[PDB]
RNA sequence: ACCUCGGAGCAGAACCCAACCUCCGAGCAGUACAUGCUAAGACUUCACCAGUCAAAGCGAACCUCAAUUGAUCCAAUAACUUGACCAACGGAACAAGUUACCCUAGGGAUAACAGCGCAAUCCUAUUCUAGAGUCCAUAUCAACAAUAGGGUUUACGACCUCGAUGUUGGAUCAGGACAUCCCGAUGGUGCAGCCGCUAUUAAAGGUUCGUUUGUUCAACGAUUAAAGUCCUACGUGAUCUGAGUUCAGACCGGAGUAAUCCAGGUCGGUUUCUAUCUACUUUAAUUCCUCCCUGUACGAAAGGACAAGAGAAAUAAGG
RNA sequence: GUACCGUGCAAAGGUAGCAUAAUCACUUGUUCCUUAAAUAGGGACCUGUAUGAAUGGCUCCACGAGGGUUCAGCUG
RNA sequence: CCGAGCCUGGUGAUAGCUGGUUGUCCAAGAUAGAAUCUUAGUUCAACUUUAAAUUUGCCCACAGAACCCUCUAAAUCCCCUUGUAAAUUUAACUGUUAGUCCAAAGAGGAACAGCUCUUUGGACACUAGGAAAAAACCUUGUAGAGAGAGUAAAAAAUUUAACACCCAUAGUAGGCCUAAAAGCAGCCACCAAUUAAGAAAGCGUUCAAGCUCAACACAAAAAUCCCAAACAUAUA
């Protein structure tokens, strides 16, 4: 019978050469997922269309930002074959509340917390 | 008593309860009477099947013609006909309840050993005959010394280590990566791919 | 198939099919034989049944058929019944199953079966079919209600082929199918033996009842160690040619063939065709008969009228040298009818004079002239001769250049040198 | 020629898993077989159902079993064993949560 | 055959799971007479009905068992209580056959013809190298088995069609495949010749007339170079015929009390359509035999050829 | 038991006659005639445990748009 | 137009059966089973709809859920956090309870079926793109206009069989066996010399004779007519 997958730890234990791969350190973790729906859920199980409503990646191709915790993990690690997952980054920090409204999200998964539209 | 002993048709005590089909006793690698004992060549079933009263006594007939009783014994690493296969009268249609018990036959999994051989004797005095039982049995098989086998299973060790493609269907199968678990089975997981029903792809990594 | 046979003997009293020659117990005997040979099944029950009308439909009477009804239906174990009536008719099996429950064989199907079963040859799975063609209440056991109304009834105003015309165009069909194979086959034996034919081979064939020791005395005869003699019945399924060598240096094929049986239709047996043309084409033939039997006349009498249905040629059906085998069984044995060789297969006891009877019978039968002819040396005639005739002896003159050799040599033989070598 | 077999499930199993408030009374396993065993504060059924003789929380435990002397078939099996040996068995407890009752001032005579 | 209930697998681990699936069982028995009365809280056979467990309390002492059963109404009884193998077991209070003399409503939800799936059955080809073949596996075959292919049979499935897809055999006309019966070429032979057998290639052309039988087929008679195997809605009934063939009548044998029935026989028994559309309507030949070669090659004889040449025909097409 | 010698049972054990029948199947029963050849027709059988006697059995004279077979002639 | 006339009337007989059931627009909406003279239907469940009350609903951390059975699966139940916004209850109802394929665990059949029957999941009975046409496979779904743009899935690859050359004396024709059977018909021994050779690994001989080996040297075929056209090389 074609049941839920339970993923074996060993999977989620990155090695050296993985962290060179994608550059990311062990230690000093970062904070935040940017995660989008790459996949549809159609002719998917009705439990990863829930996860998918859960974590909101209902629209494809739309970013969200969810916790880097480990019951966000979990839900993640059920839906990982559908889901872009990159960390979030921030150039120039949490944005505050003066600059709260010149924010842009680029490609790349920086936050940056300055946007000019103008040549550098 | 180095010649091969006789098989019987079925059980001196003929089964009374009809049992399922489970096919699962063909499928998969072999877990029983996978390594050599008393003995130093045989015949490798590279593929699942069940084995007749026909097929032992083709082994038998042949095996004892081409031996040499004085030099070469040989030795059944099968059972005895003994999972009973039901067939119905010719033309019936379909319930009614199970047809009655027709023949007896002996499952065998990819990986076993169907007969041993051993001796004063090399490799090559006894695979002719040995190949020629293992090309009309009814599973792919083949004639294997201690040698060979040893060889194969180094190989195929030595392609899984060198393989250069970064990904392997133990390593996908079971990070169910792409969901691919929806189109897999549960014993995909441990057959890595290199089972298909009752098939054993050897050149599969 | 593991099966469970109830073995019914009609014991005729009085009337045409008392057998005055054997006895009801021997006739039981030959039948458990004949059912063990098949490697399948045995007699689980044995029934001896007496009967006055054997010719009639049911074979026993009334009540005797009910009785046996009852007992058959009674005990279960039975899978099918032996009757040991030689041939059953159609209508006589029909209504034997249909009362008893179980499949009915006779004498003739269980042979059909004892050479499908063991003898896995071609001939014999189409005699198997062609016996097994009358087919009708598929469900034994039980008596089944149809109701075949209303099936391919009329559409407009006519119905296509209806049932009991399907079923009889198949059935003749398939019967001119397995009649054509048959023949293809037939055919196919005749050019085997091509060849040794035009050599011209003196060919015996060796005839008897089963177990008499024709394989065994053939084996004596040849030498030849391959030759595997059993105590089963019909052990010596197919036919086979073996060579050997008579005491006048001559090369004789002997035809080991399918031992015959009693109250058994030979010629209606598409597996002893073989058997049958074989010795029909036999320049001499080997009547074996094992006296020990108590059964020995009885045999005799159905291997010669199956030999005399055969038709054969009254030269052949004369000089048909006789040997009692098993003598050695019988502890002082004396042939009192003459001209029969008393031979042990097993002890080799008289089988030397039997070379010498058998040889004279071929040097009779094949038209061979034995002869002393005058050779040339180096002329190649006498290489010729050993090759082409056999060589009894050879004198050579050494003053003249020439050999006297005395040889028995055949007519084409003897035409072919005197144009070859003027 | 096979009659029968066509009887439904009997729904038996675990009514209450570890961690579950339970009332007094309350059935917390229905089971054919003695798969577990009755702990502290619950009782037995006629038909081997385990119900609890508290209000609590039920647990699962893992304890030796030590049959009554009287347990013919036991005694003969504990008498069997080789010496060293313990038996253990499953055993559901009703931790009870409130106390039996408290001490309450009713009248300042 | 089964219909209700219970246990075990299928259904390995909370629960639940079908089958005319595999196996076991039940329609009680025993002991007790508190096997009394009450009452929280729970379980529940996926509804309900029904069925389960049970703290505390009163009153006392100091139930076993998997199933082991059945509602309502209604009867019997003063009452307490009792009542159906109502087993078609959620149970009509009490009712069988037969229908082709049949009828209506539907169903391609469901059978018969046909198609389609499949290939058990059927047919074909290879591999195996035991065994036949005097010797010799492979001239020709071939057991135990293995691997493939085909979609001619009998089935099995029930997917289109029951506000109709007319369905045996024959006539007529035939289109196609080649797995070739004849004619062509070719290799092998257990090919001396004549006959043959086997295999490769070849589908241009051809592949008979009769007796009985409805026969397709079969047997037989006479031929032929041969009288091929199939597919085409077992090709073709808006082109034809209806002899068979479970409509209405009737007889015989059999079954039944009878009606009536029997894949039993037998005698009889309505064959519609004026063409709207598509499509179509004038597109270098084969074979046998006679003579001769020739009584030659070949062959011991028996018998007996090719090739070359000459002449005759037969059919088919066109006039 | 070896047709007749005894026995069981029944109400009586199918008699005369006819018989491959319009008569379950076997069936194209087996033979002779008929034909060059016949699953047709006619004559026969130790021919029916599913023939058979006013549920009428056999024979037979005439008769029949009844059902088969056939000589000769005739003819698209 | 007689299995029992015709007309009128009861009569708008009844039909779980077939057919039909007429304006616009939006929204929610495909779910287990039980019983039934019942499986062409219905009632209750389940699902679904509407409105209302309330508070937990889903996902899920440890810990926990059996021996029989020696081993024995994918998983499941329970479940705080967490991400989420739904759930339960109350009131009123209908309709669906004649189903297909695909993946997986199985059962029956023949480890046949576009076969049948259960279970988990998906899709289809709704849109669109792709796999040629295409209900069920893959991609993708929430809706409009645009003569903008980035993408998802998405195009089959294979071509395959040569092979040695030379040389062979030998005690003897090893014994027995046989008419002779001499490496070579059968059994036993099966050595040994020559630089180098098994009393011979295969043919052949009536038996011999003669010829070689080891040893010296040196894949597939069917029926109306194949079926896109083609292309090996200009920078992913
Ligand atoms: N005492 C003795 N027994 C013998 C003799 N000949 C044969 N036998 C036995 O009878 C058996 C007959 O076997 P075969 O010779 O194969 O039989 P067959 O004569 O071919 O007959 P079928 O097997 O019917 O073909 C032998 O195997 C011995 O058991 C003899 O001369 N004496
Ligand atoms: N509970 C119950 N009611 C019954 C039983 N027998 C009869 N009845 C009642 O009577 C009905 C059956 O009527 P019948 O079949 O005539 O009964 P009967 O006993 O055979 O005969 P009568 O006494 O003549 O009515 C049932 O439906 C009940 O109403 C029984 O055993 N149990
Ligand atoms: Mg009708
Ligand atoms: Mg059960
Ligand atoms: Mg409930
Ligand atoms: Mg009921
Ligand atoms: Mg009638
Ligand atoms: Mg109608
Ligand atoms: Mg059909
Ligand atoms: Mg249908
Ligand atoms: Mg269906
Ligand atoms: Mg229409
Ligand atoms: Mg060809
Ligand atoms: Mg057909
Ligand atoms: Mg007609
Ligand atoms: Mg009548
Ligand atoms: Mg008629
Ligand atoms: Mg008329
Ligand atoms: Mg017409
Ligand atoms: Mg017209
Ligand atoms: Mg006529
Ligand atoms: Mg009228
Ligand atoms: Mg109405
Ligand atoms: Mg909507
Ligand atoms: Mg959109
Ligand atoms: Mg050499």
């Amino acid at each position: 019978k074609f049941t839920r997958s339970r993923i074996p730890e060993k999977v989620f234990q990155a090695s050296p050469e993985d962290h060179e791969k994608y550059g990311g350190d062990p230690q000093n973790p970062h904070k935040l997922h940017i995660v989008t729906r790459i996949k549809s859920t159609r002719r998917r199980p009705y439990w990863e269309k829930d996860i998918i409503k859960m974590l909101g990646l209902e629209k494809a191709h739309t970013p969200q930002v969810h916790k880097n915790i480990p019951s966000v993990n979990a839900k993640l690690k059920v839906v990982k074959h559908l889901i872009r997952i990159k960390p979030l980054k921030l150039p120039q920090g949490l944005p505050a509340e003066e600059n709260m409204s010149n924010t842009c999200l680029k490609s790349t998964g920086e936050l940056v917390v300055q946007w000019h539209l103008k040549p550098v | 008593k180095p010649k091969l002993r006789f098989i019987e048709r079925a059980p001196l005590v003929p089964k009374v309860r009809r049992e399922p089909k489970n096919l699962s006793d063909i499928r998969g690698p072999s877990t029983e009477a996978t390594e050599f004992t008393e003995g130093n060549f045989a015949i490798l079933a590279l593929g699942g099947g069940y084995l007749h009263w026909g097929h032992f006594e083709m082994m038998r007939l042949t095996i004892n013609r081409s031996m040499d009783p004085k030099n070469m014994f040989a030795i059944w690493r099968v059972p005895a006909p003994f999972k009973p296969i039901t067939r119905k009268s010719v033309g019936h249609r379909m319930g009614g309840g199970k047809g009655a018990i027709d023949h007896y036959v002996t499952p065998v999994k990819a990986g076993r050993l169907v007969v041993e051989m051993g001796g004063r004797c090399e490799f090559e005095e006894v695979q002719g005959f040995l190949d020629q039982v293992a090309h009309k049995l009814p599973f792919a098989a083949k004639a294997v010394s201690r040698g060979t086998l040893e060889k194969m299973r180094k190989d195929q060790e030595e392609r899984e280590r060198n393989n250069q493609n970064p990904w392997t269907f133990e390593r996908i199968a079971t990070a169910n990566m792409l969901g691919i678990r929806k189109v897999l089975s549960p014993y995909d997981l441990t057959h890595k791919g290199k089972y298909w029903g009752k098939f054993y792809m050897p050149k599969r990594v | 198939g593991t099966q469970r046979v109830c073995l019914v003997h009609p014991d005729v009293k009085w009337g045409p099919g008392k057998s005055q020659m054997t006895r009801a117990e021997w006739q039981v005997a030959e039948a458990t034989a004949l059912v063990h040979t098949l490697d399948g099944w045995s007699v689980v029950q044995t029934m001896v049944v007496s009967t006055k009308t054997p010719d009639r439909k049911l074979i026993f009477g009334k009540g005797n058929f009910e009785h046996l009804t009852e007992k058959i239906r009674g005990s279960p174990d039975i899978t099918c019944v032996f009757l040991n009536v030689e041939r059953m008719a159609a209508p006589t099996k029909k209504e034997l199953e249909a009362a008893w429950g179980v499949e009915v064989f006779d004498r003739f199907t269980v042979v059909l079966h004892i050479f499908r079963c063991n003898a896995r040859t071609k001939e014999a799975r189409l005699q198997v079919a062609l016996a097994e063609m009358p087919l009708h209440r598929s469900n034994l056991k039980r008596d089944v209600a149809h109701l075949y109304r209303g099936v391919g009834s009329r559409y407009i105003m006519g119905s296509g082929e209806s049932f009991m015309q399907l079923q009889q165009r198949l059935l003749r069909e398939k019967e001119a199918k397995i009649r054509k194979a048959l023949d293809r086959l037939r055919k196919k034996r005749h050019l085997l033996r091509r060849q040794r034919t035009r050599r011209e081979f003196p060919v015996i064939s060796v005839v008897g009842y089963t177990n008499c020791g024709k394989t065994t005395l053939i084996k004596a005869l040849t030498g030849d160690a391959a030759i595997q003699p059993r105590d089963q019945l019909f052990a010596t399924l197919d036919v086979t040619a073996h060579a050997g060598t008579l005491p006048s240096r001559m090369t004789v094929l002997y035809v080991d063939t399918i031992g015959f049986l009693s109250q058994l239709p030979h010629g209606l047996i598409e597996s002893f065709s073989a058997t049958l043309e074989d010795v029909a084409h036999s320049d001499l033939i080997l009547h074996v008969r094992d006296v020990s039997h108590p059964e020995a006349e009885l045999q005799k009498c159905s291997v010669l009228s199956t030999l005399r249905g055969l038709q054969l040629p009254a030269p052949l059906l004369d000089s048909m040298v006789e040997v009692h085998n098993k003598v050695d069984l019988v502890p002082g044995y004396s042939p009192t009818e003459p001209n029969v060789v008393p031979v042990s297969a097993l002890r080799g006891h008289g089988l030397q004079e039997l070379k010498a009877e058998l040889d004279a019978a071929v040097l009779k039968a094949t038209g061979r002239q034995i002869l002393t002819l005058r050779v040339r040396l180096a002329g190649a005639q006498l290489s010729w001769l050993y090759k082409e005739a056999t060589v009894q002896e050879v004198d050579v003159i050494p003053e003249d250049g020439a050999a006297d050799v005395r040889v028995i040599i055949s007519n084409s033989a003897y035409g072919k040198f005197r144009k070859l070598f003027p | 020629k096979n009659l029968g077999g066509k009887s439904s499930g009997r729904r038996q199993g675990i009514k209450k898993m570890e961690g579950h408030y339970v009332h007094a009374g309350n059935i917390i396993a229905t089971q054919r077989h003695f798969r577990w065993h009755p702990g502290a504060h619950v009782g037995v059924g006629k038909n081997k159902c385990l119900y609890a003789l508290e209000e609590g929380i039920v647990r699962y435990t893992k304890e030796v079993y030590v049959p009554h002397p009287r347990n013919t078939e036991a005694v003969d099996l504990i008498t069997r064993l080789p010496k060293g040996a313990v038996l253990y068995k499953t055993f559901v407890h009703v931790v009870p949560a409130k106390p039996e009752g408290t001490f309450k001032l009713v009248a300042m005579l």
